[PDB]
């Protein structure tokens, strides 16, 4: 890798400026770097790798969709060549990459060395997040397995999460979001996203009362994106 | 489409 | 390049299909490889080879200053290493390379065939905007040279638009508007700046009553930029 | 910082 040779502190530092530039490539690949250290990460630098590869990966999901969109109306009404195709090819491809990446470094070894629940759950999560983008794109004989790859991280971590973190804690609620969005939009079960939506809502407004100011603050952050969705789907 | 999770979770 | 197996016609869809999808690299790259197939551009070529470029060196240019002003406090408290230097000299070797290769492409050998006023006078825009960034980011021995180049290039720009394009052609217009903020940002020249803002605003306005609608439209939008800048300058 | 002219010029 071309960051072998900087200091693990170095690429976090830089990692951390790239965010301040909003460059993100250049984030992921000090993170990716820092990963490959071989060390276990801060609950800051795992952050700091989600931030970078899901904004990076974000660029890619929202150019794919411009350039499927495209490509649906032209097979509605001129026939234009092979170009539209070639070029959502060559996006998917990519985001696929960025995928492959992310799943590579959390198989090596990041959640196989992650004990405490924060960590595991947090990497689990993202294994889910990262089948679901690569569902999100997928259409042959390997849908069903990526859609289940998906499924399986994410109840991995759901599991986690109902036995060793609070209703409130932030990262067991936004893997319930993403499961439910998961339901909702990959497997074809808007009932179950709906309902998981609601009992995670439920359960931890019960338990708001016993935080600080800071901690409301950030759980009703989550909790209004769980709301958000609700009212979309109902 | 719906609302994901942020990427920075405390 | 890795382009040299594709249609021009081919490279010019998809230019277009990045546009859409706000893939600014992969625009510009594609726009390269149209302009090395060797044939002149045409208006809806520039442009787009134009707005390419802008937004990928707008995007470096952004994260420069971020970096440098980051720097620069660094230098007033605490030593914190040199990746700060570092990074920052990272994004400003990107961005020089990046108007190193528009430079290359306008040299070889797009203004040297470009006979009409309306291509002529945008491709030494161009040089001189490309100048200009660089002029930006510029420290050493080379300031003053790199500034003389940018200078020379909007002369010369400037001297054909004056007489070959109506003072309301929006090419001539925005020529001037930059040429301008090159006075103002880089050449410490803020009356010569102001001077030619205002009499460019005020020869446009009189040929105003010439123009369509649309045309009206077209020029009003630069001059309205030309009227920010000097409530800004003055 | 000034305005500077926009890429795409008629
Ligand atoms: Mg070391
Ligand atoms: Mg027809
Ligand atoms: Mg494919
Ligand atoms: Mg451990
Ligand atoms: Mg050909
Ligand atoms: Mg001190
Ligand atoms: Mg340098
Ligand atoms: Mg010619």
């Amino acid at each position: 890798g071309a960051m072998g040779s900087m200091e693990r502190a170095s690429l976090i530092q830089k990692a951390k400026l790239a965010e301040q530039a909003e460059r993100y490539e250049d984030m992921a690949a000090f993170m990716k770097g820092a990963v490959e250290k071989g060390e276990e990460l801060s609950c800051e630098e795992r952050n700091l790798l989600s931030v970078a590869y899901k904004n990076v990966v974000g660029g890619q999901r929202a150019a794919w969709r411009v350039l499927s969109s495209i490509e649906q109306k032209s097979n509605e009404s001129e026939e234009k060549g092979p170009e539209v195709r070639e070029y959502r090819e060559k996006v998917e491809t990519e985001l696929q990459g960025v995928c492959d990446t992310v799943l590579g470094l959390l198989d090596s070894h990041l959640i196989k060395e992650a004990g405490d629940a924060e960590s595991r759950v947090f990497y689990l999560k993202m294994k889910g997040d990262y089948y679901r983008y690569l569902a999100e794109v997928a259409t042959g004989d390997d849908k069903k397995r990526i859609i289940d790859s998906a499924r399986s991280a994410y109840q991995e971590a759901m599991d986690i999460s109902k036995k060793e973190m609070p209703p409130t804690n932030p990262i067991r609620l936004g893997l319930a979001l993403n499961f439910s969005v998961f339901h909702y939009e990959i497997a074809n079960s808007p009932e179950e996203a709906i309902s998981l939506a609601k009992t995670t809502f439920d359960e931890a407004m019960a338990d708001l009362h016993t935080l600080s100011e800071d901690s409301y603050k950030d759980s009703t952050l989550i909790m209004q994106l769980l709301r958000d969705n609700l009212t979309l789907w109902t | 489409r719906a609302h994901s999770s942020p990427a920075f979770l405390q």
